RNA sequence: ACCUCGGAGCAGAACCCAACCUCCGAGCAGUACAUGCUAAGACUUCACCAGUCAAAGCGAACCUCAAUUGAUCCAAUAACUUGACCAACGGAACAAGUUACCCUAGGGAUAACAGCGCAAUCCUAUUCUAGAGUCCAUAUCAACAAUAGGGUUUACGACCUCGAUGUUGGAUCAGGACAUCCCGAUGGUGCAGCCGCUAUUAAAGGUUCGUUUGUUCAACGAUUAAAGUCCUACGUGAUCUGAGUUCAGACCGGAGUAAUCCAGGUCGGUUUCUAUCUACUUUAAAUUCCUCCCUGUACGAAAGGACAAGAGAAAUAAGGCCUACUUCACAAAGCGCCUUCCCCCGUAAAUGAUAUCAUCUCAACUUAGAUACCCACACCCACCCAAGAACAGGGUU
RNA sequence: GUACCCUAACCGUGCAAAGGUAGCAUAAUCACUUGUUCCUUAAAUAGGGACCUGUAUGAAUGGCUCCACGAGGGUUCAGCUGUCUCUUACUUUUAACCAGUGAAAUUGACCUGCCCGUGAAGAGGCGGGCAUAACACAGCAAGACGAGAAGACCCUAUGGAGCU
RNA sequence: ACCCCUAUACCUUCUGCAUAAUGAAUUAACUAGAAAUAACUUUGCAAGGAGAGCCAAAGCUAAGACCCCCGAAACCAGACGAGCUACCUAAGAACAGCUAAAAGAGCACACCCGUCUAUGUAGCAAAAUAGUGGGAAGAUUUAUAGGUAGAGGCGACAAACCUACCGAGCCUGGUGAUAGCUGGUUGUCCAAGAUAGAAUCUUAGUUCAACUUUAAAUUUGCCCACAGAACCAAAUCCCCUUGUAAAUUUAACUGUUAGUCCAAAGAGGAACAGCUCUUUGGACACUAGGAAAAAACCUUGUAGAGAGAGUAAAAAAUUUAACACCCAUAGUAGGCCUAAAAGCAGCCACCAAUUAAGAAAGCGUUCAAGCUCAACACCCACUACCUAAAAAAUCCCAAACAUAUA
């Protein structure tokens, strides 16, 4: 999301273009469990959004 | 971790035990149900578990009927006066048809 | 951490359906006192036990709730009835630690080492062009992100092995990859020269000695052209070591009532094997540094300061020999002496079409671009030998 | 909380039975740890001296010095030497050959090769290729997951035993 | 005879073994299924039967036919052991030489012990040899008898030693201890035969169910037509025809209840794993052909002989980047801001002369200056394929071949 905002940002001509996202922002959680830890004992906590 | 505890119960096997066009006798369970997912019709009885059994002998029918509550049920009867105007409520009910008569007159004496 | 019961998802629509899967609850409360008796027919938590609904009838009247619970024996009671967080919840009437002093039966059904699978982690290359680089994306570095590869780390899995696949470092001998540390060739530069940085090609040859530490590593001293990155059962213990690490003894600090223990430190501590089979046991083209001159030349304001060509001197490696020196003495050796010869491909140019210019060309085309050793062969009884384990070989005029 | 950092002679508060005293001190000592400084060496994670709530030292769980002693552990001057740079020569045993006597572990059968791949995941025996007359003797230890010992570590068993 | 072709020993264990997992040198001999309750079959008699007892709403009596082997560490009782060793008792013995003459003193023999190294490791030796060491007038060493014994003794505590494996001696007996664990289990031939789950000091086992087997009795069993199954996707349930021949019940039991890949729907993990967990369906644990070897992918199943034939699945295709030429005066250093910002630092506007040039699209300048593009003319004509890598460790890996009619 930030390599597209970046982009198109500075890309844009801000006097003669429009840019709107047609995608939400991150909803969906993604989690993720310790480093190093076996498999099992119960599901990671949240991590990030995608 | 998993602190998540619980939820081991197993299924109810609950459902229909007599579906459409079976001969059912008199006390045969036709449904087992949590709520009332298909309502007591004709000569169908409900137990206190919301259990659907054969008041008579017959043929088991599902059919598709208005639903008019008792004006004593409050949920109800909000729910029916808050209905919009011209919206008719159906709900789904179970009938046995009853397949022999009641008894016959026969011949017994001679006097 | 959990152990029993219920609801929702996974499991969308008859039933059922797991995970140390995701959430929410339960171990009651309230009403009634016919919450009396009895009796067709059914359902059923995948067995059983247990649990659930109920027509009619007798007698009266005219239960809500989702789970809301515990078997048998036995105990209390005249009787009816009532007794466990028996919660490890199908419940043994009543029993904890520790063991490295340990033992037995097994298990690769199960961990440690190794292999294997995977690539989260780690490493590399490319794409994109923000940004840094006085300016300038692309001399050099590089964010967000993308694409691909590798299998050196830490993990994860538990697939071979527990009727043994012996272990960390070190010695010895090294095989290989190139993602090149040095030596070779080339392109770019913010390359004047010397030095550098970056990229392409190149695995023939090489890649030091010491102090501390068991160390791999790491720090330091002195060099060198350089002191490469890895794989090889973290190469190699039937070739070696045993400093470390995880047997039995002991001490310190801590824990524990104690036995005893510590993924903490310290002192000590048995490393067996007569090789059956595979494999193998003599394959002659050497590299590098330094000195001189070129030359204080090119270059450069100066300070600084080359590359080619050539000459010499070494060192290592390979092969060999004893004239002297030295260990020594009819001889074997080095600390001594002698000899050691080919290229290597990245790219830079000329002519010239497709495309009547130009263009180094996956256009036709042009240029940079081995010899040596060995080689004959029933004299053989025997003897000698610089030849040799035996055999074989050479000499015996 | 209080004297620029550090640190409190000091003040306030709470608990205990008492709140670690003298002495020593980076230890034969949990992590930090290769603590800081000086000597020793060209170079020191070693050794000695010093500082140090030692945030887990400490007084018959004996604390701290000191004289002798120790096949105890560590450091070191000088000398010595094949310990090594870097190995060589000789003698004896062993060895090899001839003669006499003559075992043991081991052994499914073997007419018992190399590379790459595959496969119960590391092949002499499978697939593709390569190599290939037969047979002794000496030597080597890379492989036969080589021999030995129903793993000395780990787990399991309603299997044991010792101790508290 | 070899040379050709084909062919991955056996048993056990396991999801799966050529496996580099177990056992086996070989021969001969020896070495491992014992029985009841019931049932079934065949007789005898029959409302009774059996040579008392017992059973009997066709039963009773008799026979047949069904249930292994080896192995612990252990526990207890009674004996035997202190000729080794631990300690003690009785009465004995030995200790050269030197220092100094006193010493659990020093050097050092004999003697006792065993620090370190080397050899040895089925050895000379079930703990030795060689050198080097500690002590060697004492808490010393040693000969002879005697004593303390295992629920113990003894111990300058090493949980040491007590007749060459002492965390509790050895022997005999209970004892054929026990083993949910490992190993083994011996003639021929045929047939049926593959895994939902629940409890459990239970997940290495067992019981019930499920599946499987046999013998009987009976009638429906699978595939399924329409209609039917709730509010908050694939499908399934039910189901008459129809095609077929199985199904249910009764009686008797064993065994399986430690599971792997592939396709699909999901969950956990990394939208890792030959990873773990459910479900549906295959295959494997049974054959054969193919994908190189090959468990799980594809083809195919019911068994024999044949020197017959038709077929099934079944052999990877791809090779990429040329792009113009010529020309350019000028209203103006448009205005504002700034020291200047001139087309090009930032703003407003974007007109306008030549035939034809943006109040300028990139560069480039402190600013300037400069050079390219868009524009005239020029002319054959914009010629326009719209695409894109590489690495590892013993040695690349069939040989090859573009062209003779499916
Ligand atoms: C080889 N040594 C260092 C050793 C090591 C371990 N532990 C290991 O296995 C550790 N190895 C790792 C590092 C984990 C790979 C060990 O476990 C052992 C032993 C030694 C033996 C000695 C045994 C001895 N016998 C059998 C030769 C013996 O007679 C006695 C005795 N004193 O009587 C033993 O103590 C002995 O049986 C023993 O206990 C040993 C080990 O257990
Ligand atoms: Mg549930
Ligand atoms: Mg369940
Ligand atoms: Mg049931
Ligand atoms: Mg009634
Ligand atoms: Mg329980
Ligand atoms: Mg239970
Ligand atoms: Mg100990
Ligand atoms: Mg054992
Ligand atoms: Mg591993
Ligand atoms: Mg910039
Ligand atoms: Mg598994
Ligand atoms: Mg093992
Ligand atoms: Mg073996
Ligand atoms: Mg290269
Ligand atoms: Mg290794
Ligand atoms: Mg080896
Ligand atoms: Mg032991
Ligand atoms: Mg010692
Ligand atoms: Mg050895
Ligand atoms: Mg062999
Ligand atoms: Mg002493
Ligand atoms: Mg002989
Ligand atoms: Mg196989
Ligand atoms: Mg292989
Ligand atoms: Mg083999
Ligand atoms: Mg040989
Ligand atoms: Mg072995
Ligand atoms: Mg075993
Ligand atoms: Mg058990
Ligand atoms: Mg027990
Ligand atoms: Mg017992
Ligand atoms: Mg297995
Ligand atoms: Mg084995
Ligand atoms: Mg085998
Ligand atoms: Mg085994
Ligand atoms: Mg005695
Ligand atoms: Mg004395
Ligand atoms: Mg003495
Ligand atoms: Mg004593
Ligand atoms: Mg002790
Ligand atoms: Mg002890
Ligand atoms: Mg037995
Ligand atoms: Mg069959
Ligand atoms: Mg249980
Ligand atoms: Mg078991
Ligand atoms: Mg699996």
């Amino acid at each position: 999301f930030e390599m597209m905002r970046l982009t198109i940002n500075r890309s844009m001509d801000p006097k003669n273009m429009f840019a709107i996202w047609r995608v939400p922002a991150p909803f969906k959680p993604i989690t993720r469990k310790s480093v190093g830890h076996r498999m099992g004992g119960g599901k990671g906590a949240i991590d990030h959004y995608v | 971790s998993s602190k998540n505890l619980g939820g081991k119960s197993s299924g109810r096997r609950q459902g229909i035990k007599k579906m459409e066009g079976h001969y059912v006798h008199a006390g045969n369970i036709i449904a087992t149900q949590r709520h009332f997912r298909w309502h007591p019709g004709a000569h169908v009885g409900v137990g206190k578990n919301k259990c659907l059994y054969a008041l008579e002998e017959g043929i088991v029918r599902y059919t598709k009927e208005v639903y008019v509550p008792h004006p004593r049920n409050t949920e109800a009867v909000d729910l029916i006066t808050r209905l919009p105007k011209g919206a008719v409520l159906y709900k789904t009910f179970v009938h046995v048809v009853p397949a022999k008569p009641e008894g016959t007159f026969k011949l017994v004496a001679m006097l």
